């Protein structure tokens, strides 16, 4: 009931207030709790989601990418970020598929290295809005898992309008697979895991990296693990291994500023759960 | 074009049913129509918006 925030500000700051509002409604839709949340609130929420969308289109550069300011250099992460929030909202409000495919098409033709590595040339000013991907270490594996995961949440939407999308998917997915075994941060393993699970030894790696077999935590900011454990939770559901899911989910339940990613991922994980199991 | 008919079959059921489920299905159908300048697109989007404003789905 706190996740309903009225979006405003520039390209990035508008998404920070839009994110909670979009996932809030998302969750309530999948778990169908609107009756328990407030049955009359859903509209005012959608209206707000409609406002943020629009307020965001204004920060859409000619090349279909995004940034805080029209004058600012486009950002690979934000562009990718807009993509996933928006791909999730095609069931909440009106979304121009041209905008989503336009942004996905850019994220490939000019942000994916010749070897399936998506790169960030113009970082977002609000580094806190990007969850654990902020952790410099293992940036290529991480930022590539993030973009990919978005492109996956945008497949159905732009699968018929983007030619490169499928080739970009495979060329990306391998990079993570070729270097999956060489990962020490649960986060990168947790995020890229879901990344891969979306398409043997790797899979055994995805488990034994989980402390206590119920959380992908790493020696730092807990919020990062919340995110980490979430991507991973979605990883499980992709393989329907509802076997070890109970713990993970149980640990999440027993778990503002800088909470953009966790708020998004956590509720999306706990959502895809209520749906898949 | 199938996608408009689909979107049509989705919006009609939503107008009658008026639920959170039918709404998700109707909005996505319309969004799936990739031709933005289609008029059956804006028209069908209108019916969506009209139910949301005067109704409480589900």
């Amino acid at each position: 009931k706190h996740l309903i925030v009225t979006p405003s500000g520039a390209g990035e700051q508008n998404m920070i207030g839009m994110t909670p509002t979009v996932i809030a409604v998302h969750y309530l839709d999948e778990t169908e709790q609107w009756e328990k949340f407030g049955l009359e609130k859903r509209q005012g929420a959608l209206e707000l989601i409609k406002k943020g969308y629009t307020q965001q289109l204004a920060f859409r550069q000619p090349s279909s990418a995004f940034a805080a300011f029209v004058k600012r250099a486009p950002s690979t992460w934000l562009t990718a970020y807009v993509v996933k929030v928006f791909s999730l909202a095609v069931n909440l409000i009106a979304i121009d598929s041209q905008v989503l495919c336009g942004a996905v098409k850019w994220l490939i033709l000019e942000k994916q290295k010749p070897d399936g590595v998506f790169q960030e040339d113009a970082p977002v000013i609000h580094q806190e809005m990007i969850g654990g991907l902020r952790n410099n270490n293992e940036k290529d594996m991480a930022l590539t898992a993030f973009v990919l995961i978005s492109l996956q949440e945008a497949k159905d939407i732009c699968e018929e309008q983007v030619n490169s999308l499928p080739g970009s998917i495979t060329k990306a997915g391998d990079f993570l697979e070729a270097n999956y075994m060489n990962l020490q941060r649960s986060y990168t393993v947790a995020i890229a895991g879901y990344a891969l699970a979306q398409m043997g030894p790797l899979l055994n790696k995805f488990l034994t990296t989980a402390k206590d077999k119920n959380r992908w935590e790493d020696p730092g900011k807990q919020l990062y693990n919340v995110e980490a454990t979430s991507y991973a939770l979605l990883a499980l559901l992709q393989l329907k291994d509802f076997d070890f899911v109970p713990p993970v989910v149980r640990w999440l339940n027993e778990q503002g500023y800088g909470s953009t990613q966790a708020t998004f991922m956590v509720f999306q994980a706990l959502a895809q759960y209520q749906k898949d199991a | 074009n199938k996608k408009v008919v689909d979107a049509q079959k989705a919006v009609e059921l939503f107008k009658r049913t008026r639920t959170v489920a039918t709404h998700r299905k109707a909005q996505r159908a319309v969004n799936l129509i990739h031709f933005q300048h289609s008029y059956e697109k804006k028209k069908l989007q209108r019916q969506i918006d009209l139910v949301l404003k005067y109704n409480t789905l589900k």
